[PDB]
Formats: C-alpha cells, sequence, structure tokens
C-alpha cells in the first residue's frame, strides 16, 4: 500500500515527475517539492 | 504620549519571518542574506 507514486518511468528523457497539488483559495500546496522545512534533503554518497 | 498610552503594539522577540526562511534551506539563497540584512530590531518607542 505504501508505494503508489512511481519514482520513474524508464527513460530519463521525457519523465517530468508528478505535478499534483491542492488549491485552498489562493494558497497552494504541492506534493512533490515544497521548500518548507521538515523535509530533510537526503545526502546520499557515491562511496557506497 | 496619547498614542503610546493605549499600548496598541507590544513587541516579541525572535521575529518569525527570520525564524522560518532560516531553517529550511530549500530556496534561492539571496532571499536569505537580503531579508537577513533588512530585519532590524524594534523597540516600541520607534513604533509609537
Amino acid at each position: 500500500m505504501q508505494n503508489f507514486i512511481p519514482n520513474t518511468d524508464g527513460q530519463f528523457h521525457s519523465f517530468r515527475a508528478c505535478s499534483y497539488a491542492v488549491k485552498d483559495g489562493g494558497n497552494i500546496y504541492r506534493v512533490v517539492q515544497n521548500g518548507d522545512e521538515l523535509n530533510e534533503s537526503l545526502l546520499i554518497d557515491t562511496a557506497i | 504620549d496619547y498614542f503610546s498610552q493605549a499600548n496598541v503594539f507590544t513587541v516579541k522577540s525572535e521575529n518569525a519571518i527570520v525564524k522560518m526562511l532560516n531553517s529550511n534551506q530549500n530556496m534561492e539563497p539571496t532571499i536569505i542574506n537580503w531579508f537577513l540584512f533588512r530585519i532590524c530590531a524594534i523597540d516600541k518607542t520607534v513604533i509609537d
């Protein structure tokens, strides 16, 4: 149940990640990208 | 004198506009540093 938003669709060529959002009378909340804190940007490292 | 007698505005510390916009680091870094250099301290004796 957890995984429903697909992460990619194959080719890194015409992907354009999901663009749904909620509108609340002017105010807008996206779902894939919101610069509000509490969403720790991941520091992944090649060294694995 | 007449105005400040009614204490319409008292001042709290730690301006929220700089509390937020500080700890989420997911936006263009001039909004920083610029809002960061504009927000001066405030003591009502200037407000009034």
